[PDB]
């Protein structure tokens, strides 16, 4: 009889323990594994894949195939924005239902850089330039090209290479950012503007669509697992 | 330089001049069963060039009102020659695939197609009764099926249809179609490329399975951007699939399987 | 190990174009922030340890609530024993986490939490109860009564739990007949043949085995008290030593049955303007 | 379990009444099964007074509405329009015999074990 | 959509008979909620089997039940003259619809 | 037959000790020592070698 003392925390069930346990089926011959292609060892291998963003969540456009498409036009030059994003990779209604957003809804803290890739789906004869900008927070959100020129921006020329990637750098006052829509540790503002305009010749469609993609970089991390608000069960 | 390719398998040859690239799904080329992973004990038959060749399915037409198309493998190649005969004669079958999608248009056209290769592409039914879709509707063959714009419930309890009702933004399975890019994929954008090539290895939880009971891969073609041409009244361009099996082997030889069709 | 460090980068004017890409080829552009903006040297000490698949599946989840009663068998037909067929698909959270992937292979640890309650305490009192949890593999006989011969457990594994104890915990190995579990099965159990009748050859779409992992049988060992006592045992399921093999998009609509079907809960995204932040 | 009356009229709506005990009203589900003469049994629907949820058969979905009354422990069934095939004997049944098999993973399934004496309705001029 | 039963089964006293009930998938062939009911003329239906092989209290032991695929069978061993009447098959369909059988008249010869 | 290994150094001895008490491997605790990763089979599943500075279509 070895003298022992029972510490507090005895006879509890913690859901996240790592204790050993007896086996109900001893001496079982486990079927040996095979080399199935595509083995996933980390969730951040899946967040580094481009997935489409439901950018156009207008009431006639949402929950249809039209919500992934933003319509560009042949009309004259203006400094009004084409799209606007609030950079909350979860709890923005556009970004939270991407695969990056669905992985990040299982976590409370995120850190790292993001890649935004926009694909041009017009004709070959269609030619134009675009300004894709990122504004770090603490200021008024840019409603014109003159305001968003001062931030981090990429000028994209439409040509043979049909898509361009803007890398949002990790500019933050904290080591990790919170998943929910907290005003503290907010992400920034992302918008797209016309630099010059899209011009087409005759016998060409004057309206063309753009498709946006989101993915994480190699410096991306999450650190505290949680439940999601995207699933529910009745009764 | 990169934009030209020549594929050859068996007696068939595909040449393209406006290719993007070729995607090998999950970085794995198709291969035969190694001796360390072989579950059946009988000698496999390997038809080689009799089965590993490019078969061309029926041509579907892309227009403005079209919402998508889908196919099942190896169900789409069940009537395609000696591959279909070796599938129907044998109990077990394993094949990798090279899927080539062809869709050409002029430089004044616009549009984009998403070519998605889905392992275990399950589709939802049309009724309240769960898992009630029959074999004849879940295996249409070379004609495939079509994605629909909205969900419609079958109220006929006397003679139910027992069919799929795949909604294209729900991808036929209740997942958002923007997140379908985690599958191995290529995009046919008409200003960029006229073809898509996917090389699919054998992906299953078994080394070999019954091909007549089980579909390993599903190919989904969805218009990511709609077709438009010159602001005129109507336009219609064709889409052609060409699928080649790779590394075929079959084990359990018995009499012919004639499935019920109605 | 730590993530790769941010190398310092100056201004660039060259033929190299890392920003231009083509997503028609099916690849992600592998860009870092030094390819687009000027960066400083940052030594990164962050790790991806919590984002592993083992840490993702490290938490247990409730899969069943099995209800048993202790009562005299002569009145009102109380549930003296109850049988539950083992599946994960009736609770949505662990089902969604598993249906992130197609194929999986893990050991599993079970945990059973038992609570008891009095229907009416004015009828008397009752003693401490002992609960028997019997595993029924597929093919083993099912009990028909609470005092049947099948509860002797000559070959079936059984766990006896005294009320008030710490919760009962066992582990099982990988018990699948394949080389991995299949979360999705695009197929049928049997193929209908030509010439046979319409009642023959039908099967469910995606069922595979109808009884794949068996059932759990729960009863109260003790005899009947004058008071009716109800009891709920909650099954908590924790995967460990996890390997997964094919990533899938997560489910965006409410689940409807064991398959991929949907009836309601559609149109999930809310209204948000295009040019409003 | 008691049935209200026995009636006859073509065309117009006929209301049914079934009164049970107060324990069985709040705990168990109440089912409606009809029986044409020599033609076997036919399920019509379910009223569950603990949560006031209704499930109807697809043959009787548009015509049959079921209500509940907690003050008298009585459930009601109304057929909004009647045809000549609806000449049948209508039973009121209480589902209180349970199954050992757990319905889904959280609920209990009950079979019918207590049946009322019935109600005969004739649809003829 | 109703379940299939034979119209009439006949037998002498002392013999062993079997009444068969064939349904479909999403039915008997999927669930274990298969039950049997007995109806004498003028009476309410009485439950004689509630789960697949299980009997309620008070039902005589000569009744038995089994299931093989999409078919459930009720077997009466040692038939008596008091068993004359109708036998009804009952099961649960997966769309939460409860459905009966056609009914089998038993005649004791 | 004890196994000694290093734990996490967050807010921080360095080592911890684990002994397997049961015969079968399903009884063992989660080791959580895996840090293998290769996203290139999902992010670049292309037969040709991708160079980020080059044009992707050439
Ligand atoms: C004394 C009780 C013993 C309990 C025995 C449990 C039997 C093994 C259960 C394995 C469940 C597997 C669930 C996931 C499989 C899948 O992904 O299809």
């Amino acid at each position: 009889g070895l003298p022992v003392l029972n510490t507090p925390g005895s006879n509890q069930y913690l859901t996240a323990d790592n204790y050993q346990s007896p086996c109900a089926i001893p001496e079982f011959d486990v079927t040996p594994p095979i080399d199935i292609p595509g083995e996933v060892r980390n969730m951040m291998e899946l967040a580094e894949i481009d997935t489409m963003i439901p950018l156009n969540l207008t009431s006639q456009r949402k929950n249809t195939m039209d919500m992934y498409r933003v319509e560009l036009s042949d009309t004259a030059h203006s400094d009004t924005p084409i799209l606007c994003l609030s950079l909350s990779p979860a709890s923005d209604p556009r970004l939270a239902h991407t695969m990056l957003g669905e992985i990040l809804n299982y976590y409370t803290h995120w850190a790292g850089s993001l890649k935004f890739t926009f694909l041009f789906c017009g004709s070959m004869m269609a030619t134009g330039k675009l300004l894709v900008s990122y504004a770090p927070p603490g200021a008024e959100a840019p409603k014109s090209r003159k305001e968003a020129m001062l931030g981090t921006h990429v000028i994209w020329d439409i040509g043979l290479q049909s898509s361009c990637t803007m890398v949002v750098p990790w500019i933050s006052n904290t080591t990790y950012r919170q998943t929910i829509n907290d005003s503290f540790t907010e992400g920034g503002y992302i918008s797209m503007f016309y630099q010059t305009r899209v011009v087409v010749p005759l016998s060409t469609p004057r309206k063309m669509d753009i498709l946006g993609f989101v993915s994480a970089c190699n410096d991306f991390s999450v650190r505290l697992l949680r439940d999601t608000t995207h699933i529910s069960q009745e009764a | 330089s990169v934009r030209v390719m020549q594929l050859t398998l068996g007696n068939s040859t595909i040449t393209t001049q406006e290719a993007a690239n070729s995607v090998v799904a999950y970085g794995r080329w198709p291969e035969y069963i190694r001796d360390t992973e072989a579950n059946p004990v009988d000698q496999p038959t390997e038809p080689d060039v009799a089965a590993c060749r490019f078969y061309t399915l029926d041509t579907v037409t892309w227009r403005k009102e079209s919402r998508g198309w889908w196919w099942k493998l190896p169900d789409a190649l069940k009537d395609m020659g000696l591959f279909g005969q070796n599938m129907f004669y044998h109990y077990l079958g394993r094949a990798g695939y090279t899927v080539h999608v062809q869709c050409n248009a002029s430089k004044f056209h616009q549009g984009a197609l998403g070519v998605f290769a889905v392992p275990e592409m399950c589709l939802a039914g049309d009724s309240t009764t769960h898992m009630f879709t029959k074999y004849e509707n879940a295996n249409p063959g070379e004609k495939g099926g079509e994605f629909k714009g909205s969900f419609t419930l079958d109220t006929n309890a006397t003679n139910p249809a027992r069919n799929f009702c795949p909604v294209d933004y729900l991808f036929g399975s209740g997942v958002l179609v923007g997140n379908a890019f985690v599958y191995p994929h290529q995009i046919i954008n008409l200003r960029t490329n006229n073809c898509a090539t996917l090389v699919l290895p054998y992906v299953n939880s078994l080394s070999i399975d019954s091909m007549t009971k089980h579909n390993n891969w599903g190919i989904a073609i969805l218009p990511l951007a709609p077709l438009d041409f010159a602001t005129e009244s109507s336009t219609e361009i064709p889409i052609t699939l060409t699928i080649a099996p790779m590394c075929c082997e079959f084990n359990g030889l018995r009499n012919i399987t004639v499935p019920r069709t109605q | 190990n730590s993530l790769p460090d941010t190398k310092p980068s100056g201004p660039a004017h060259s033929k190299e174009i890392p920003a231009l890409t083509a997503v028609e080829t099916g690849a992600t552009n592998p860009l870092v922030p030094s390819d687009t903006v000027q960066t400083r040297h940052v030594i990164q000490r962050r790790t991806r340890s919590e984002s592993t698949v083992e840490s993702f599946f490290a938490r247990g989840a409730c899969v069943a609530i099995i209800e048993v009663d202790n009562d005299a068998p002569t009145k009102r037909a109380s549930r003296l024993f109850s049988v539950w067929k083992i599946t994960y698909k009736d609770t949505v959270q662990l089902r969604r986490k598993l249906e992130f992937f197609t194929y999986s292979r893990f050991d599993m640890e079970f945990t059973f939490v038992v609570t008891s309650n009095y229907i009416d305490a004015n009828n008397g009192h009752a003693l401490n109860q002992v609960y028997q949890i019997m595993y029924i593999p597929p093919g083993a006989p099912i009990p028909g009564k609470w005092n049947d011969y099948t509860w002797q457990t000559s070959s079936n594994p059984s766990v006896f739990y005294t009320y008030g104890a710490p919760p009962a915990r066992i582990s099982v190995p990988y018990v699948g007949i394949a080389n991995a579990y299949s979360h999705f099965y695009d197929g049928f159990a049997k193929v209908p043949l030509a010439g046979q009748a319409s009642t023959e050859g039908d099967s469910l779409y995606g069922a595979a085995s109808l009884n794949d992992f068996g059932s759990l049988a729960v009863r109260v060992v003790n005899d009947h008290n004058p008071t009716r006592l109800t009891s709920k045992i909650r099954v908590y399921m924790k995967p460990k030593h996890v390997r997964v093999w094919c990533p899938r998009p997560p489910r965006a609509v409410p689940y409807f049955g064991p398959g991929v079907d949907y009836k309601d809960g559609l149109t999930p995204l809310p209204e948000k303007g295009l040019t409003t932040y | 379990v008691q049935s209200g009356a026995e009636l006859k009229k073509p065309g117009a709506s006929v209301k049914f009444s079934c009164q049970a005990s107060g324990f069985t009203f709040t705990t168990y589900d109440i089912h409606w099964v009809r029986q044409a003469p020599g033609q076997g049994l036919e399920w019509m629907g379910m009223i569950s007074p603990s949560r006031d949820s209704t499930i109807y058969a697809q043959k009787f979905q548009g015509r049959v509405t079921m209500t509940s009354d907690t003050s008298t422990s009585t459930v009601y069934m109304e057929l909004t329009s009647l045809r000549s095939e609806d000449t049948a004997l209508y039973y009121c049944a209480t589902a209180s015999r349970p199954s050992a098999w757990v319905f889904r993973s959280l609920y209990t399934y009950y079979y019918m074990d207590v049946w009322g004496t019935g109600t005969t309705v004739t649809v003829s001029s | 959509s109703a379940l299939t039963q034979p119209a009439s089964v006949s037998g002498s006293p002392g013999q062993s008979i079997t009444i068969s009930c064939t349904g479909t998938i999403t039915d008997i062939g999927y669930y274990n909620y298969v039950s049997w009911y007995q109806q004498h003329p003028g009476k309410a239906p009485k439950l004689i089997i509630f789960d697949v092989t299980n009997r309620p209290s008070g039902v005589s032991d000569r009744f038995s039940g089994s299931k093989s695929g999409n078919t459930a069978s009720l077997t009466i061993s040692g038939l008596q003259a008091e068993d004359e009447g109708d036998y009804y098959c009952f099961s649960h369909r997966s769309n939460n619809i409860r459905v009966f059988g056609g009914g089998t008249k038993l005649t004791v010869l | 037959g004890a196994q000694v290994s290093s734990q996490k150094v967050g807010a921080h001895t360095i080592n911890y000790t684990t002994i397997n008490y049961y015969r079968d491997s399903a009884s063992n605790a989660a080791s959580k020592q895996d840090f293998a990763q290769d996203p290139s089979k999902f992010t670049e599943p292309i037969k040709d070698v991708l160079i980020k500075t080059a044009p992707m279509l050439n």
